[PDB]
């Protein structure tokens, strides 16, 4: 749905994820996934001060 | 075919509520009724091509949503916080002291605002009539005393708040309106302010100034919790389950302390009976109250003075919230919503004696002194506010402590509305309560 | 994909819309009166053939429903038959705005014009009713059928009629009504003119006199008007409560004391002002109107008098003549600065940041001096409390006053800061947001107790004029008074000034008392501190030292020095300062 | 032109020259197309007896002759003649109107003078109390249904701009109708704020009013202000209020009887209007320094007897 | 909030007011000098008003003055009508080559500006 490859911010992704999980997912949960597989997602920070993740 | 309108509490200032047309297909009809809050999934497209193109120059179309599926939610991590505070010491006092942090005193209003936010438990006996759970508050006082600012605070804190004014509203603008529809060619009805506030709160500022025809609609709204209309050949009834908070002014702009409430306002007595809490605020001068009030206000203005950065600002705002209120406000908004949605506290028959005996004692004093006869609706009001007090603690059963505070609020309002000669006699007779 | 130009150096009024400029780029200014709901507009359509399955794309419309004139494939002979595509076609947002000529554009007493402006793309919803918007775009002509039936020979084409009317297509929308932002938009020379108008000692005194310089006396009102036009600071409480920052004023007096002159001054000076009077006004015309909208089957809000006066001053004459049924509609805008509408499905809340400057006359048409201030007025507590200032002025048969009054009113028939210089000051001053000092809070609660004490009735504890709103008014007035100068810290002095103006509801009288408060406190200070004694001459020399800068020349020195001893003798004459035998002066009981 | 009106067509650089409510002189061509008579406006204008005037200018009985000439059918009333004549002369507007009220018993020459005034002044309007309304003197402003512009449908105080409006039974004017006079009489504007319309007009004119005494006849036992049904704010605006009293003295009744009876058996108006039209066009007096002091002292003395509002000083 | 009790300069305060008197006129002259420069530099942002969307000589000074005030009315530094006259008249003095002024009925008409290198002249003052 995005015409550009810039990933959306985490503060949008987590609410969308939380509804699907039937359980609230927070920032610290993402770091658990990164520990298991380092190359799972790109974790570059947005200049707005919002965390981002991408394929 | 259905229209969807923005959330009442989220419209930005200066704009009318944005809305879209929605297309519903077979097996998805009658899924919702006017006043419902729903979430729908569908396709967003333009479909007014055809006759509009040649109808006029620079022709235009409209956007619609083809409703594929419509739906009408908490997590345990949040309940980890709600349950903790629910059993803390003085939970009721933390709630009341957090209502309108920058307003001094008026604690009998703040407790009335708090109870009206949480509300009671509606009941519908099959084959009999229903019972409302909404708490009705009337704020009558002299100019000043921030009666209007309270309704502005209720607007932001409550979930679904609809704000109205006595003179700025109309009979059509409250009950319903009529629109044409070319698709089916029969008249369609669009709801007013009372229909919007269904399962919400309806605020009527300056309640006295509206005409009796406008005021008659409000009375039947609180009594029946529904809107009945027969206009343009449409006869139907809509759900209007809303709580009312009203601010008014006495005759001549000053309250006559030597006359009853029933003789200080043009609001007729049958309409006064629809309220649960009747607050009568006086503004009488005294250096004791004036130094306290002024030093609160002069600090309120120096506080609200304008002047990971977002996190820093939220932390600083939280610090100021703590400095004036015991509970952070956005947490309280969540806290109230969870209590309203989840908790439905129930009565214990063990407290039947505590309720009936006080009522008979209150009735006995009514004929003894005073002109206002105690009515069953007062007892109905006591149970409702008793349920609301239990709903504050997130306890599924009514306790004796909640009933004591419930008795205190209703008796105090009834006593304070009496004339001065009768007022002093009743205060001594109900020193226990 | 759209392009939007802006920042045109010239702005053309509605009366400058002429057919000689069709197709050119121009910028106009006009107060918005109506807005319509946005709709998508077909920008570039596509079609598929009927005889064959050919497809035609990139069909630009250009203000008319243009179907393709030919099938592009030579194997097909189709013409004037097409199927409109709703998927490969593109749509664009489109909105119609009705704007109106400003008051300052047209000569006084003339009618204002009207015009319809078209918005596309992101520019939609940027126009709000009551806003003084400015548009940038080009002039176009649209098909029109209203021109038929008019006199004159009508052109024809061959037969087809080709009447037209002019409309404006705006590609850009801006709404126009912090110190560092403001200072960055001005050059050095604008600063120097503005800097020198602030960096002077008597600036507050001069600006009071500059209000309506042709009107004699009434220094009380000339202070009031200056403060109302400066306004206060709007504040929002953390719990979600909005604090009003605008000042309301009312003036009542003799039918010959000039009060309609003040209102005519303000509406002729205030950047956004509306004049209305008594019975000629109505409820709908003041706040906002619910009226059927064009282009659709729904309603819309049409701006009232107050909405046009947003961020300005609304002036009402003959306020006591206004019916109660329409005085009510002013209430909500005076305190909450918002308008609540619930009628015909237009449920909304509108900004009403307006300062009301009303004028009225006593109940009997004359100030019956046999009665109190209550018997002279028909206004009640709900409306009286909302005025931060409430002046009642009187005229009486003083001989010297009438000679001065007659002298000035005749010089008009025979014939310190210019009105332009004030608008270059208030715009800068309005950017300051003063803060209360800690001791000012202590001093404010002192004075509020004092005002509440005086307003207290003799038997009942209920007050009538001073309420909690007035406590805010003291800060609100003190803000504006401080806002007139280069300080963001409210001093105790500015609290006293607001205290005086709210409570008030040979040698010149002002000079006499000003000398009194200076000398009297001087003696009480040294007595309470036990300093050494001083003589009358030393008192005179001390006072002249305090006002060194007010002396224009040493010739004025002797006059003021001579004037000083008369003040002393008056105090001794009525034993205000007791002589002790050269003599020493001590406060009398 | 008259209450008839016909449509006009304007082209080219003659736009931006006319607005609603203006007075125009038109030179144009009369046309007709099917019937629709209209004017192709070709131009738009928006703005020997001299010795004979001097011969009357320097005469000694000038004031008496002019005063007498206005009402040859009315006896004496010298002061009434002068002020109403001074009403026609008017003040001097600068970068001016004088209003008069006649109070007297309901049998003395009140109606006849007002009839003369509107039949001797250009485009005067004759009005009465119950014969008019609030939108009678005030032009009915409305908005066009197809062009959406603001239009005005004229009014008594708008028709007589620059002229004289005659109001009979000025006491019996409705309170709402009486209320709108204040702005008209002092500011010469009519501001209207209604649904969708916010604008102000100009109605610069002179008002001549006649009022019957309270009750049946003037009673000297009550004060002067109690025999007049006007509140002081309205009563202060009038430049001149004439108390016309009916005596029973034959030393003046018989002379009046002769003047009336000599008129039903079997300067001129053209000179008078020529005189008036010349003065209003060419004479622009300026108050001298010496005359300044007299105005000051007269008002001070009048004020010192304590209703001497400053509206009487400009009068 | 108060001032000196007894300054050493007591009789010399007469010289103090004399010294104020000696330069009272100079301060007013600088007020005059500064205010014209406020108009002398503002004219730079004024010849862009005429150059942009004005197209003929028949434009009179009354119509231009009302246009200038309305263009700067919305800005942070608005300008009055009588100030615009000294602005419009100021242009012709510094631009005697492209604008000429002649009078009819006692009013002024503005000849059609041939705007060329408008910016260079303002620096020669
Ligand atoms: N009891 C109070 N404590 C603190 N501030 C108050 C109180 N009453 C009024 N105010 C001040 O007055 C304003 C409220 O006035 P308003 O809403 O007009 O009262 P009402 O509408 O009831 O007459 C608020 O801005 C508030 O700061
Ligand atoms: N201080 C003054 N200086 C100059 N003129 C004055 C002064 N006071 C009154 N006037 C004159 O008196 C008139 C007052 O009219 P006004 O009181 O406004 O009428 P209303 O009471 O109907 O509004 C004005 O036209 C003005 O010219
Ligand atoms: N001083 C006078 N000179 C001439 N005619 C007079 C005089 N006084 C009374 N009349 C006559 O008395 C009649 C009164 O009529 P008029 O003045 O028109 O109305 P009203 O009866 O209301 O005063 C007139 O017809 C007039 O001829
Ligand atoms: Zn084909």
């Amino acid at each position: 749905s995005r015409s550009t490859g810039v990933p959306p911010e985490l503060h949008v992704l987590l609410p969308q994820i939380s509804s699907m999980m039937k359980r609230k997912i927070v920032q610290d949960d993402i770091l658990k996934l990164l520990t298991i597989w380092s190359d799972a997602y790109v974790v570059e920070l947005n200049s707005r001060g919002e965390l981002t993740m991408n394929l | 075919r259905v229209t969807l309108q923005e959330a009442p509490g989220t419209v930005p200032p200066g704009r009318l509520p944005r809305h879209r047309e929605v297309i519903l297909l077979a097996d998805l009809v009658d899924v919702s009724k006017p006043g419902e809050e729903v979430e729908v999934t569908g396709i967003y497209k333009n479909n007014y091509d055809g006759n509009l193109n040649a109808k006029n120059g620079f022709p235009v179309f409209a956007t619609i949503i083809e409703a594929n599926s419509i739906k009408r939610s908490w997590t345990e991590e949040e309940e980890r916080e709600f349950r903790k505070i629910s059993r803390d010491r003085g939970i009721i006092d933390k709630i009341i002291s957090s209502m309108a942090p920058s307003i001094y005193g008026h604690r009998d209003i703040k407790t009335a605002v708090a109870c009206s936010l949480f509300g009671g438990v509606p009941k519908n006996v099959n084959g009999k009539h229903s019972i409302r759970g909404d708490i009705n508050v009337l704020l009558l006082g002299d100019p000043g005393t921030a009666k209007s600012q309270i309704l502005k605070y209720v607007e932001k804190t409550a979930h679904r708040a609809v704000f109205a004014t006595g003179q700025g509203a109309s009979a059509v603008g409250l009950t319903a309106s009529v629109r044409k529809d070319p698709i089916t060619k029969e008249w369609t009805l669009e709801g007013g302010a009372l229909v919007l506030a269904d399962k919400g709160v309806c605020l009527i500022d300056e309640f006295d100034k509206m005409n009796d025809q406008d005021r008659t609609s409000i009375h039947e709204a609180m009594e029946q919790q529904s809107i009945s209309i027969s206009k343009a050949g449409i006869v139907t009834t809509l759900q209007a389950r809303c709580s009312i908070i009203a601010a008014a002014n006495p005759n001549g702009g000053r309250y006559n302390s030597t006359l009853p409430l029933a003789q200080n306002v043009s609001l007729t007595e049958p309409i006064l009976s629809a309220f649960d809490i009747l607050c009568v605020v006086r503004d009488l001068v005294d250096e004791e109250a004036d130094e306290r009030l002024a030093t609160f206000v002069v600090d309120s203005h120096v506080r609200s003075h304008p002047e990971n950065a977002r996190q820093r600002r939220l932390q600083r705002q939280r610090k100021k919230e703590e400095e004036i209120s015991p509970i952070p406000q956005e947490l309280l908004m969540k806290y109230i919503h969870y209590a309203r949605t989840k908790i439905y506290p129930k009565l214990h028959q063990m407290d039947m004696d505590k309720v009936s005996r006080v009522y008979a004692d209150l009735r006995r004093e009514s004929i003894s002194t005073g002109s206002f006869p105690i009515t069953v609706r007062h007892l109905e009001s006591i149970l409702r506010i008793a349920e609301s007090f239990a709903k504050m603690r997130l306890s599924e059963f009514v306790s004796s402590y909640d009933l004591d505070r419930a008795i205190k609020v209703v008796v105090d309002s009834f006593v304070d509305a009496q004339k001065v000669s009768v007022r002093r006699q009743l205060r001594r007779s109900f020193a226990i309560y | 994909f759209q392009i939007s130009f802006f920042n045109l150096p010239t702005v053309h009024r509605i009366r400058d819309i002429r057919s000689e400029k069709i197709g050119s780029l121009l910028s106009i200014s006009g107060t918005v009166t109506r807005t319509s709901e946005v709709r998508p507009e077909l920008y570039k359509a596509s079609f598929t053939c009927d005889m064959c399955r050919a497809i035609v794309d990139n069909v630009e419309q250009s203000f008319k429903y243009t179907e393709p004139t030919f099938c592009p494939n030579p194997s097909c002979e189709n013409r004037a038959f097409w199927t409109l595509n709703v998927t490969r076609s593109r749509f664009l947002d489109w909105q119609k705005v009705r704007i109106q000529e400003n008051a300052n554009e047209i000569p006084t007493g003339s009618m204002p014009r009207t015009l319809d402006v078209i918005l596309r793309g992101d520019s939609v919803e940027r126009a709000k009713p009551g806003d003084r918007c400015k548009f940038t775009g080009v002039e176009i002509v649209v098909p029109d059928v209203t021109q038929l039936g008019l006199p004159g020979v009508k052109p024809s084409s061959t037969v087809r009629d080709l009447t037209y009317k002019i409309s404006f297509l705006a590609c850009h929308v801006i709404s126009i009504g912090d110190q560092e932002v403001f200072l960055n938009s001005l050059s050095s020379d604008e600063i120097n003119e503005l800097k020198e108008m602030v960096k002077d000692e008597h600036i507050y005194d001069k600006l009071v006199r500059s209000i309506a310089p042709a009107v004699f006396g009434h220094e009380a009102v000339k202070k009031g008007i200056l403060l109302q036009m400066l306004g206060g600071v709007h504040k929002s409480t953390v719990e979600g409560i909005k604090l009003r920052g605008d000042i309301n004023i009312c003036v009542v007096g003799d039918p010959s004391t000039s009060k309609s002159q003040f209102l005519k001054y303000v509406v002729g000076f205030a950047p956004r002002s509306v004049y209305t009077s008594g019975k000629a006004s109505s409820a709908a015309g003041l706040t906002a109107a619910v009226v059927r909208d064009e282009e659709g089957g729904d309603y819309t809000i049409e701006a009232g008098a107050l909405m046009l006066a947003d961020n300005g001053i609304c002036c009402i004459d003959e306020f006591d003549k206004m019916d109660i049924s329409d005085q009510v509609a002013i209430h909500e805008a005076m305190e909450q600065q918002t308008i609540s509408i619930a009628k015909a499905g237009i449920h909304a809340t509108l900004n009403a940041r307006t300062s009301i400057l009303a004028a009225a006359n006593p109940v009997g048409g004359r100030y019956n001096r046999k009665l109190s201030l209550r018997g002279n007025l028909n206004m009640t507590a709900p409306i009286m409390s909302r005025f931060d200032l409430f002046f009642v002025i009187l005229d009486d048969c003083n001989e010297k006053i009438d000679t001065e009054l007659a002298s000035h009113i005749v010089d008009l028939h025979m014939k310190p800061f210019s009105a332009e210089q004030l608008r270059r000051y208030i715009k800068y001053a309005r950017t300051f947001k003063p803060i209360l000092t800690k001791e000012a809070r202590s001093y404010l609660v002192e004075k509020y107790k004092e005002l509440r004490k005086d307003d207290a009735q003799g038997f009942s504890r209920s007050s009538y004029r001073i309420t909690v709103r007035q406590l805010e008014s003291m800060i609100r007035l003190s803000e504006a008074i401080a806002r007139a100068n280069c300080v963001d810290e409210i001093t105790p002095s500015f609290i006293a000034e607001a205290y005086d103006l709210l409570r008030q509801s040979t040698v010149t009288y002002d000079k006499y008392v000003s000398m009194m408060n200076m000398i009297v406190r001087k003696i009480a200070e040294v007595d309470r501190e036990g300093a050494e004694e001083l003589t009358a001459v030393d008192i005179v020399d001390w006072y002249l030292l305090q006002k060194e800068n007010d002396l224009g020349s040493l010739a004025e020195y002797w006059e003021e020095r001579r004037l000083a001893f008369k003040v002393i003798k008056r105090l001794v004459k009525d034993r205000i300062l007791m002589e002790i035998h050269k003599t020493v002066y001590v406060i009398h009981p | 032109e008259t209450p008839h009106s016909i449509s006009l067509c304007v082209y080219d650089e003659l736009v931006d020259s006319c607005r609603a409510g203006d007075r125009i002189e038109v030179t144009g061509t009369f046309r007709s197309i099917p019937y629709k008579t209209y004017v192709d406006v070709v131009h738009v204008k928006k703005v020997q007896d001299l010795a004979k005037i001097r011969e009357v200018a320097a005469r000694e009985d000038l004031y008496s002759l002019l005063a007498r000439s206005i009402a040859p059918s009315i006896y004496e009333l010298e002061d009434v003649k002068k002020g109403i004549l001074l009403q026609l002369f008017g003040g001097t507007n600068k970068t001016g109107d004088i209003n008069i009220l006649l109070c007297g018993d309901p049998s003395t020459s009140k109606s006849q003078i007002l009839q003369y005034v509107h039949k001797i002044t250009p485009r005067g309007v004759y009005t009465s109390g119950k014969g008019s309304s609030a939108v009678g003197l005030t032009a009915y402003i409305t908005r066009d249904v197809d062009t959406k512009q603001l239009v005005l449908e004229s009014g008594a105080l708008v028709l007589s701009d620059g002229g004289v409006c005659c109001i009979d039974e000025f006491d019996k004017m409705s309170d709402s109708t009486r209320s709108v006079l204040h702005e008209v009489m002092e500011q010469q504007t009519i501001s209207i704020a209604k649904a969708g319309i916010i604008t102000t007009l100009n109605a610069r004119s002179s008002i001549l009013a006649s009022a019957n005494p309270i009750g049946s006849r003037y009673n000297p036992n009550l004060p002067v202000t109690e025999n007049i049904d006007l509140p002081p704010p309205l009563l202060s605006r009038f430049d001149l209020v004439y108390l016309v009293l009916d005596k029973v003295d034959e030393k003046n009744d018989r002379e009046l009887a002769k003047h009336l009876t000599n008129l039903y058996l079997e300067l001129p108006v053209e000179f008078l209007t020529m005189y008036i039209s010349y003065a209003k066009e060419h004479i622009h007096p300026i108050i001298t320094e010496a005359a300044k002091t007299e105005l000051v002292r007269a008002y001070v003395g009048m004020r010192k007897m304590g209703t001497a509002t400053t509206r009487q000083l400009e009068s | 909030m108060y001032k000196e009790k007894m300054p050493d300069s007591q009789a010399n305060l007469m010289d103090r007011l004399r010294e104020r008197e000696r330069r009272s006129a100079a301060l007013l002259s600088q007020r005059q000098k500064r205010y014209q420069q406020f108009l002398a530099m503002k004219m730079t942002q004024v010849f862009d008003i005429l150059f942009s969307l004005t197209r003929g000589q028949p434009y009179t000074e009354t119509y231009l003055s009302s246009l200038i005030v309305d263009s700067l009315q919305d800005s942070n530094n608005p300008i009055g009508t009588k100030e615009a006259s000294e602005i419009l008249a100021g242009l012709q003095g510094i631009l005697p080559m492209d604008i000429s002024v002649h009078q009819v009925d006692g009013g002024l008409k503005v000849y059609r500006w041939n705007s060329l290198d408008k910016n260079r002249f303002s620096k020669l003052l």
